[PDB]
C-alpha cells in the first residue's frame, strides 16, 4: 500500500532468462536494503519463483508480480502469495477483478486521459511507464489538475537521475536494468549504491 | 431451475480455482526438475493437499446438483 | 434434459479421473520426498500434464452444459 | 470559439490557493491585455469566481472554466456564466451532454488514437496538454494525415519557446506559471511583455 | 507480408497535393529501389493512383494505402487493388472489419495502453507514430514485456538517425517527407541514398 | 402511463439543476464570509430567486404526478 | 402502488419543508443585505448546509420511487 | 419472415459494394479528365463491366424477395 | 402490410432506373474510348454524379425497409 512504497523508496524490476537467475538476484537484491521486489512474467515460471521466496517475505521483503496482462495471471500470482500486482498499462477488467480480491493493483499510464480513466477507477498510486520518454517534466506539469495522483516511474532510471525523479515529486522508483544486471554479486553493490544514492538526494 | 444455476456457478469458481493451481503445481515441477530442492517438494506437497481438497469441494457440490436434478 | 443429464454423466466421469490421477501424484511426490530421482520427476511431469488435459476436458463440457441450461 | 482564440491568440490559465487572489489576478491578467481567461476548478470556489467576474465580461473579457472532469461541474460552470469549458482529458460523455447544451467544448489529447476519437465526436479545436513534453514537432508532424485539427498548446510555454509553437501552426496557447504566478502587478507586467512577443512573431 | 517488411526494410510514405504528381514520384521511388510504397488517403484521388499503379506491382512493387480512418475507405482501397491498409491510430472497428476481409491491417501506437489494445486484437506487426516524439528509446523500453511486438516506425526518419532506428531493433521505417520532397528525379537520388545506407548499417 | 414517466423525467431535470444551484449558492456564500460586498449580495440574492422559482416548477408538477397517481 | 403513494407523500413533505426553507434564507439574505453581521452570514451557512441536506434526501427517496415505477 | 430477412441481408451486402464501386469510378473519371490515357479508360470499362454485374446481382435477389414478401 | 410492399415497389422502380444509367454509361464509356473528346468526359462526369444520386435514394428506401421488417 501507500506506505511501503512511501517508505522503501524503491522497487526492484527483475527480468531474467529463466527462474534460478531470478532467486538468486532477488536474493542479492533484498542483501543490499531493497525490500520491495517484483518479479515479471516475463520469466519463465515465475509464480513459482513467488511461491519459493517466502523465506524472505518472513525476513522482510515483499515481493510482486509484474507484466500482468490477463486476469489468470493475476489469479496465478495471488495465489503464489504476491502481495502487489503491477501492469505496463490499464485494464478495466484486471481492476475490477482485482478490487473485490482486495489486493493491490498498480495499473501504468503514460497520457492523462489513462490517467483519469484509472482515477476513475480508484487508482491513486499509479505506474509511470515508459518514465524515459516523458521524463520528470511530466510529472511535474500533472501537479496542477491532478494534485492527489502518486508516481512510481519505470524505465530509464539510473543513479545520475534518480534525484531527478525525486525532486519532481515521485513516490517511489522502479529499477530495472541499471540494479539487476550482470553477476548475482554486482547487483549486491548496485543495489547498496542505490540505496545510498537515494537516502543523500 | 434456479438453484441449478446457483450450482452451475460455484462449480465454474471452483473448477478457475483448480486450474489456475494445475498450473502452479506444474510451474514448480519443472523448477525442481531443472534443480532440485527440498523446500520446493515440501511446497509441492501442500499445492496437492490443496487440489485434494479442491476435488471434494467438487464433487460435494455437483452431486448437491445431481440430487436438485433428479 | 437427456441432453443435460448426458452432460452431467460426462462430467462425473471425468471427475473420477481427476481424483484418481491427483492421488497418485500425491503418492509419487511423497515417494520422490523420501527418494529422489529423475525418472520420477519425469513421471510426475507427465501425470500433471494429463491432469492439465483431463481439466481442459472438464471445462468444456461444463460450458456445453451451462450453455444448454441456459 | 474558433474566431476569438485567432483573434486573441493567447489564453490565460488561473490556477490559485483561494478565491480572491484568483479575481485579483485575472483582473490583473485583463489590464495586461489579455482577453481570454481561464479559472480552473481547481482553485477554491471557483464558480464563485466566475460569477463574480461578470463585470470584466462588458470590458470585453471571456471566462471560461478549466479542469473540468465531470458533468456536474460543466453545469455549476455553465450556470455561473463560463463562455467555454476546458478538459485536461478526452471525455466521451462531457462531450455528448454538453453539445446538447451548445456551449463550446475544448478537450485535451496527447495521442492520435485520442484525437480521431475527439474528431469523430465533432471537435476541431483540441487542447495540446502536456505541451511541453510532446513538444512543436507533434503539431508539425501531424499537420499531414490530419489538416483541419487546429491546437491550443497548455503546458511549458514560455517567453522564449511561444514563437516556436506559433511557427508550427497553433491557433493560441494557453500560458500559466510563466504568466499568472507573482505579485498581481508582476502578473500585468508579464501579460504585456507576452502580448508584445506574440504580436511581435 | 511480415517478410516483405523484413525483407524490403523501406517503406515511402506518399503524400501529394495531386495524382499525377503521387504516380510521377511512386514511380520516382520506385527506380531508386524502394519496393513497399503507400498512398496515403490525403492524396486527391487517391484510390484511383492505387487502381493505375498496376503495371508497377506487375514489376516487383507492394503498393497499399495510408491514413485510413474509416471501414469506407478500406473498401474502397481494397477495391482499388491494395496489398496491406495502415493507419496512424488505432480502430477496433476497422480491424475486426479487416481482419474477416483478411486483408493485412498495420495500426498506428504510441503507449503501451493502444500497444496492448491491439494486440489483444491480433496485431504483432505495429505502426508507432510519431516516431521522432517516442525514440527509438521507446522500442529499446517496450523490448523487456513485449518481446514479440515489431515496429514500423513513421515520423521524422532521416538519412542520419535510421541507423539508430535499426540498432534500436525495428522492423522496418516508414519515410515520407524525406524521401518524396523534390522533384521526380531528386526523389530517385533520395531513395538510392536511403537505400544503400540502409542496407549499408 | 406515459404522462408518469414525462413527469418523472421533468421532476429529475429540476432537481438535478436545484442541487447545481444550491452548490452555488454555497460557495458563493463561502466567499462572501471571508470578502464582503454588495455585488456579491445582489448576485445571491439573484441566485436565491432563481431557486424559488425552480421549487414551484417541482412543485407544480409533483402535484400533477399525484393527480395522475390518483 | 401503496408504495408508490407512500414516496409520494414523504416526497410533499421533503418538498414542503425545502419551500420553507429557501423562504427563511431569502429573507435573511434581505436582513444582510441592508445590515451586515458576520453571525448573520454564519446563521446563512448553517441554512445551505440544511438545505443541502434535504435536497439529498428528496434526490435519494426519487431514486426508489423511480426504480419501483420502472 | 426469415427468409425475408435474409434476403435483406444479401441486399444490404450488393448495395455496399456498388455504392464503393461507384465512388472509385467517379474517382477515375475525374483523374482521367485531369490527364487523359488508353490504360485508364480501359480500367473505366473494366469497372463499369463490374457494375453491371452488381447491378444484375441485385435484381436476381430483388425478385426472389418480392416474390416471397406477397 | 402494405408499406412494405410500397417500399418494394419504389426499390424496384429505382433500380431500374439506375440499370438504365449504368446502360448509358457503358454506351459512353466505348464511344470515348474509340474516339476521345474532353465534352464527352463532362457529359460523363454528368452521368456518374446522377449516378450517386440515385445510389443515394436507393440506400435510404432500403433503411426504411429493414427498420420495418425488422
Ligand atoms: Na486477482
Ligand atoms: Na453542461
Ligand atoms: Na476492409
Amino acid at each position: 500500500m501507500e506506505e511501503l512504497f512511501k517508505k522503501h523508496k524503491i522497487v526492484a524490476v527483475l527480468r531474467a532468462n529463466d527462474a534460478q537467475e531470478a532467486r538468486e538476484k532477488a536474493l542479492a537484491v533484498f542483501e543490499g536494503g531493497v525490500h520491495l521486489i517484483e518479479i515479471t512474467f516475463t520469466v519463465p515460471n515465475a509464480a513459482a519463483v513467488i511461491l519459493l521466496l517466502s523465506f524472505l517475505k518472513e525476513k522482510g521483503a515483499i515481493i510482486g508480480a509484474g507484466t500482468v496482462t490477463s486476469e489468470e495471471q493475476c489469479a496465478l500470482a495471488v495465489l503464489s502469495g504476491a502481495e502487489f500486482i503491477v501492469s505496463p498499462h490499464l485494464d478495466e477488467e484486471i481492476s475490477q477483478f482485482c478490487k473485490e480480491k482486495g489486493v493491490f493493483y498498480m495499473p501504468g499510464v503514460m497520457t492523462p486521459t489513462e490517467l483519469v480513466k484509472a482515477m476513475k477507477l480508484g487508482h491513486t498510486i499509479l505506474k509511470l511507464f515508459p518514465g524515459e520518454v516523458v521524463g520528470p517534466q511530466f510529472v511535474k506539469a500533472m501537479k496542477g489538475p491532478f494534485p492527489n495522483v502518486k508516481f512510481v516511474p519505470t524505465g530509464g532510471v539510473n543513479l545520475d537521475n534518480v534525484c531527478e525523479w525525486f525532486k519532481a515529486g515521485v513516490l517511489a522508483v522502479g529499477v530495472g536494468s541499471a540494479l539487476v544486471k550482470g553477476t548475482p554479486d554486482e547487483v549486491r553493490e548496485k543495489a547498496k549504491a542505490f540505496v545510498e544514492k537515494i537516502r543523500g538526494c | 431451475t434456479d438453484e441449478l444455476l446457483r450450482l452451475a456457478k460455484e462449480q465454474a469458481e471452483l473448477l478457475k480455482e483448480i486450474k489456475i493451481l494445475v498450473e502452479l503445481i506444474a510451474m514448480l515441477v519443472k523448477v525442481i526438475q531443472k534443480d532440485p530442492s527440498d523446500e520446493a517438494l515440501k511446497a509441492l506437497a501442500e499445492l496437492v493437499r490443496k487440489l485434494k481438497e479442491l476435488v471434494e469441494d467438487m464433487e460435494r457440490s455437483m452431486k448437491e446438483q445431481l440430487y436438485i436434478i433428479k
